[PDB]
RNA sequence: GAAAUGAGCGGAGUAUUUGAGCUGUGCACGGCGCGCACGCACUCUUCUCCGUGAUGCUCCAUGUUGGCGAU
RNA sequence: UGCAAGGCCGGAAAGAAAAGAAUUAGAGGCACCAAGUGGGCCUUCUUCGGUAAGCGGAGCAGGCGAUGCGGAAUGAACCGC
RNA sequence: UAAGCCCAAUUAGUGAUUGCCCAUUAUUCCUUUGGUAAGGGCGGAAACAAAGGAGAAAGUGUAGCCCUUCCGAUGUAGAUGUGGCCUGGAGGUUAGGACGAAGCUUAUGGCGUGAGCCUAAGAUGGACCGGCCUCUAGUGCAGAUCUUGGUUGGCGU
């Protein structure tokens, strides 16, 4: 398949939104965690500070959750549920589970070529040449 | 420069009331940017000399005075101003200027620097042209000399900033930079 | 030790976020108890027939109906 | 005001004005109070007697009550955030008869006199016209204001 | 499709019946703007003939005091008291270069002198209006603030078979009439952009050499750099 | 940048999805918001809206109740016409203390075992929602019901009970215990039984 | 150009009716104890008309000219 | 036969004219449950004690507290927002 | 011959508008998110193989049923909502693992506003475990002169 397409990938922040003063720590932790501080120049939004996660960062709904390929990502563990995704094509790429062993991903991935399903994990050396 | 103020005629009258079915009519010469300054110093004065209010007011003209040919004159600006050491003092201060709206507006302009005196803390009364022998102070009486002659020095002559410059080269109209 | 002892700052402020609530209407909770008293029981032996009146007029407009 | 009893701070205001002492008229006296009618409660000293409190006193409300010699009226005091209706009580010299619906039963009965001059008569007063409309101005006097010379020396 | 059938064949006379209903109302609106501009240009020259006899025998002609003003706010929405700011939400002025249409009687008057500091109005032409109206003109249509783009939408709006156009709706607020306002209730809040070129004072009033307070007709220029 | 103070104050909660968790609810709110759209008829609009409420908010009817009030509108009912389907959106409960009724036609949310037997010898009918969106699916010639809040003992206790004029219950599991100071003109005070306003 | 709703893209023509002039007749206005600066009533300048529902509920797919890109 | 009261019956009703003759980002009226707070402080103006105070105490409002941002080089509170 | 003080202009007695520089303001254009939100569509119109495409759910809340429109959006203490995230165990269902589970590692990218989730590579590991719906609790750390273990600069002083 190739992917349905849409209007350019916007993207408002690349940027992580890391912890505020979390460098200087190594216990602490990139996750964002909000401050509570009276006096935090963070939470009072000072000039030079690092900014808040807010609902006006969020992604446009018409591409938001894909994928750089043009793709939405269902995750797989076996061969029937490629059987899925066999109308809803061009939207959904196949994500096969990392505990998926590798036995079990070449019967996965010869049938996705046969089927024609986009795996994001699976096969992308003998999809370059068809 | 074209002066900055003009000469406003404002006619105004109090109100047809039925205590006074027809009021008297007033005439108003006033030195004013623009008509909205120039009404209301027309009933500033109504209050404080006839207790008439422009909420029971009419103004029944508001026009602008056209100068007059532009010929060198003497103008006798009386004008007043108030201070709050001394107040409501009054001069006489005769000018020489080319138009009569010209004669006030320097008038405004040395009442502010001889004195510190601003728009409204000054009241302007009967400017007029007068002769070159009436006039009484030496430094305005001496342009009326028929041969006066004299020499501009001390000038500074810039570039008319199309062909300005910034670095130019010492003995030469050339340009180095800019 | 010392502190501040009265103030009305802020209270004209608070009393207008759910606003001076207005008086109600003179038909609302218009009780003649604790009014002059021979008045007060006159006004009772009408209204016991103003009731009955309205007990026979009802029951008058339902023979006007079962007629017609 | 360093006491807080019944008529503090009435000095002013429980007085009476300058050559207007004495005992109540008869007029007041005649003057019948009926419920619910508009009344004025001002409390009247030289009576001394069923005054209202000194909130009671600009104020004007509504009889509810009529006793031999005391009406009731109903008078809204706003607390906090509300306006509660009081029920108080005075002698009957301190209202007076309240002319604060005089402009409304003028303009009532101005309804049935119009009302009565055009469905059976056709004879009306002329509508007014405004003041505010643009005229002509006739002058039969004109000044200059100038501000002359001799208005400084003053 | 026996049911379809009868729908399209439903929908195929609500077509004929916009396309009627919008030459029908194209031509009510080209015949009522054309009285109202003979209006507009008649009506102005017959001051300009009182102004002539006035001035020809010494006597002067007292203009009809204005009836409508445009009141814009030229403050923003911080540190204002209880009564200042009751009267800037009861002329619908609650941001900044909000403008609204108002009457010039005594009720409006004393609510103007009132809050001077926060607006600057003044006396609209007729020109004033109608760029006001067209470009920035907006309605409240179903309790939401739609543009005027036809005058079917004005007419569906109104319900009053005497505002059936923008023609109508500049009638009225120029010229006061009966409905002077139901128009003006009708419309949103006219929502400016600052003055190009500036402002010279917002802190004092226009005779102080500054800019709040009534300018008597110069509010036009001042508009005309906002529309 | 706009000066919107009284704005939130002005918001009211309106709550457009029910609470419960029946299944059988849910279908008549499927049913009743379809009817409430595409119906001009003020009846759907106002039984979805009942619908949505809560189990407190959809207080319940007495069978007695519904046979007086359909009494009081046949009193002046032609009867050429038949009688109003009386409905409810809540529950029916039998009266023990009104033996003999007559027929009527009633939909309710639920009926009692007794209520329905008592309406169904009387020569009636208990009807249901999908039943009633078939026989009037817009409501014409209904008589919509509610059922009494007042008299309820939450609704008895609401209110200080201690202030004058207010007859509320207090909270109190002992009966005899909070009857002496301040509830008699011997023991120091007396809460007056009577406020004006 | 995947419904281009136009004084603009189309058809169909030589005119349409907006102003400016110059005006009639009543009224209104301005002076008196006849004027009307052409207000209200009934030759110059300008393009004027009719056109296409969705049988599309929604979303996404169609230029030109180089540069790079040969597994 | 008047008066006061509560009803009943019929009438009229610019739904409030004209005189500057209101306006509204105007859904009104109820109720339940319960937080945090109950150290405040600054300012234009009015003001009290004090020689005074970046002092103590009040009045009307607005602010900081709780809030940045743009300006006054810097400044919780000023100017703009 | 101010880059000072008081007045005054806006390209200058030339013929009329607004010299220009800076905002988390204003206007307007996008995107998000929430409404006391407001409207429309949801009986598959016909038709269409491979060698113009897919969707269309009567819906609080989702990867939102799909479109169109309008307005609001900061906030301590505080309240609330969340088909909001995360951890141990239990009831059900659906699947992974010696072709390599848990754990650990990261210039492993991907995507979510975010809490987080998921993939890849270990030249790591060596036997267990994921997802979804419910149920349950000893369920989320950065600081308590916090507890216990270890380490470190001072310092080869
Ligand atoms: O029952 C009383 C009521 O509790 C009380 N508020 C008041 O009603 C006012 C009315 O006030 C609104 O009532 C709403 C809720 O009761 C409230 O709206 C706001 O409430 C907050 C939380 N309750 C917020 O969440 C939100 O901002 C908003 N819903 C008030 O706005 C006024 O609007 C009316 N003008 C007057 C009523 N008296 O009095 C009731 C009497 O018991
Ligand atoms: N009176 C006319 C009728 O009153 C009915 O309501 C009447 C009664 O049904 C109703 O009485 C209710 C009672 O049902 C319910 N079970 C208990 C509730 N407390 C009572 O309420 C009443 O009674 C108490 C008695 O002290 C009063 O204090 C209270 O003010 C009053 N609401 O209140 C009214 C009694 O005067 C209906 N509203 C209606 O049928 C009709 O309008
Ligand atoms: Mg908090
Ligand atoms: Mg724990």
């Amino acid at each position: 398949v190739k992917p349905t397409v849409s209007k350019a990938i916007v993207k408002k922040r690349t940027k992580r939104f890391t912890r505020h003063r979390y460098e200087l720590f190594p216990q602490l932790s990139s996750s964002w965690r909000k401050p509570r501080g009276e006096d935090s120049p963070v939470r009072r939004r000072y000039k030079g500070q690092k900014a808040m996660p807010n609902k006006g960062y969020g992604s446009d709904r018409a591409t938001k959750y894909i994928t750089p390929s043009g793709f939405r990502s269902f995750p797989i563990n076996n061969v029937e549920d490629l059987y899925m995704l066999v109308m809803q094509n061009r939207k959904y790429a196949g994500v096969i589970s990392h505990t998926v062993g590798a036995r079990k991903r070449k019967a996965i991935a010869r049938k996705a070529m046969e089927l024609d399903v986009r795996l994001a994990n699976g096969n992308a050396k003998l999809r370059k040449i068809a | 420069v074209k002066p900055h103020l003009r000469h406003y005629q404002v006619v105004g009258r109090e109100s047809p009331s039925e205590k006074n079915p027809e009021p008297t009519v007033y005439k108003f010469e006033v030195f004013a940017p623009n008509f909205v300054v120039a009404k209301s110093r027309f009933w500033r004065m109504m209050r404080v000399k006839n207790k008439v209010k422009a909420t029971h007011g009419d103004v029944l003209s508001c026009k602008v005075v056209k100068d007059a040919k532009l010929v060198a004159r003497n103008y006798l600006v009386d004008i007043a101003y108030y201070s709050q050491r001394c107040g409501y003092t009054r001069m006489v201060k005769e000018f020489r200027d080319v138009s009569k709206t010209g004669a006030v507006s320097q008038a405004y302009h040395d009442l502010a620097s001889r004195h510190r005196a601003r728009y409204h803390n000054i009241e302007v009364l009967n400017v007029k042209s007068i002769p070159d022998h009436e006039v009484k102070h030496l430094s305005i009486a001496q342009y009326h000399a028929p041969n006066l002659s004299f020499p501009l020095l001390q000038r500074r002559i810039k570039a008319a900033r199309k062909d300005r410059a910034i670095f130019v080269k010492k003995n030469t109209k050339r340009a180095v930079v800019a | 030790a010392k502190s501040k002892n009265h103030t009305n700052h802020n209270q004209s402020s608070k009393n207008h976020r759910n606003g001076i609530k207005g008086p109600m209407p003179l038909h609302l909770h218009n009780s003649k108890r604790g009014s002059w008293l021979p008045a007060l029981v006159n006004a009772r032996r009408v209204r016991k027939h103003n009731q009955k009146a309205a007990l026979k007029k009802r029951r008058e407009r339902i023979a006007a109906f079962a007629a017609k | 005001v360093h006491s807080y009893g019944y008529k503090s701070g009435t000095r002013h205001l429980f007085a009476k004005k300058f050559r207007k002492h004495g005992a109540p008229s008869v007029s007041t006296i005649l003057t019948n109070i009926k419920v619910g009618d508009y009344v004025d409660v001002v409390a009247d000293s030289a009576v001394r007697e069923g005054m209202p409190h000194k909130y009671y006193h600009g104020r004007t409300g509504i009889v509810w009550n009529v006793t031999p010699r005391g009406v009731g009226v109903i008078i809204n005091k706003p607390v906090r955030t509300r306006t509660l209706r009081k029920r108080i009580c005075v002698r009957f010299e301190h209202v007076r008869k309240s002319r604060c619906q005089e402009a409304f039963k003028a303009k009532e009965h101005q309804f049935q006199a119009y009302l009565a001059a055009k469905k059976a008569g056709k004879a009306l007063p002329p509508l007014k016209k405004s003041s505010r409309m643009g005229g002509i101005v006739r002058p039969k006097n004109v000044e200059v204001l100038a501000r002359r010379v001799a208005d400084y020396e003053a | 499709a026996a049911f379809k059938q009868q729908q399209t064949e439903n929908f195929k006379k609500a077509v004929v019946a916009r396309k009627a209903a919008k030459a029908a109302l194209k031509k009510t609106a080209y015949l009522r703007a054309r009285k109202y501009s003979r209006e507009y240009r008649g009506a102005e020259k017959k001051l300009v003939t009182l102004r002539r006899q006035a001035a020809s025998h010494g006597n002067y002609y007292l203009e009809a005091k204005p009836k409508v003003a445009v009141v814009t706010r030229i403050r923003g929405i911080a540190k204002v008291n209880p009564k200042q700011r009751k009267i800037l939400q009861l002329l619908r002025l609650r941001q900044i270069f909000n403008t609204v249409f108002v009457k010039m009687n005594k009720p409006m008057e004393n609510m103007l002198r009132a809050v001077e500091p926060y607006i600057a109005y003044g006396y609209p032409s007729l020109a004033t209006v109608r760029a006001m109206v067209y470009k920035r003109g907006y309605l409240k249509i179903n309790g939401q603030r739609v543009k005027i783009t036809d005058n079917q939408m004005i007419k569906d709006k109104y319900n009053n078979a005497d505002i059936v156009c923008a023609e109508d709706m500049v009638n009225q607020i120029y010229t006061c009439g009966k409905h002077f306002r139901t128009v003006t209730h009708g419309m949103w809040p006219f929502k400016l952009a600052p003055p190009a070129g500036g402002m010279r004072q917002k802190r004092r009033h226009f005779v102080e050499g500054g800019d709040y307070g009534n300018r008597d007709t110069l509010i036009n220029r001042f508009l005309a750099r906002m529309i | 940048g706009v000066d919107l103070t009284g704005i939130s104050k002005k918001s009211r909660v309106i709550r457009h999805h029910t609470y419960s968790t029946n299944p059988y609810i849910k279908l008549l709110i499927k049913l009743y918001k379809f009817l409430a759209k595409r119906t001009s008829s003020g009846f759907n609009k106002v039984v979805y809206q009942r619908l949505i409420k809560s189990r407190s908010n959809r207080a319940p009817i007495s069978l007695s109740r519904i046979a007086v009030v359909m009494k009081r509108k046949a009193v002046f009912t032609a009867k050429s016409k038949a009688a109003p389907i009386a409905v409810v959106v809540g529950d029916v409960l039998d009266d023990v203390r009104m033996a003999r009724i007559p027929a009527m036609r009633v939909c309710a949310l639920r009926f009692s075992k007794s209520a329905r037997q008592s309406i169904v010898a009387a020569g009636g009918e208990c009807l249901t929602f999908d039943q009633l969106a078939m026989i009037a699916p817009t409501g014409k010639n209904t008589y919509l019901l509610r059922g009494r809040k007042s008299g309820r003992e939450s609704v008895r206790h609401f209110g200080a009970s201690g202030v004058p004029g207010s007859h509320s219950k207090p909270y109190a599991t002992n009966r005899g215990k909070e009857t002496k100071r301040g509830r008699r003109t011997g023991r120091s005070y007396k809460r007056k039984a009577f406020r004006h306003v």
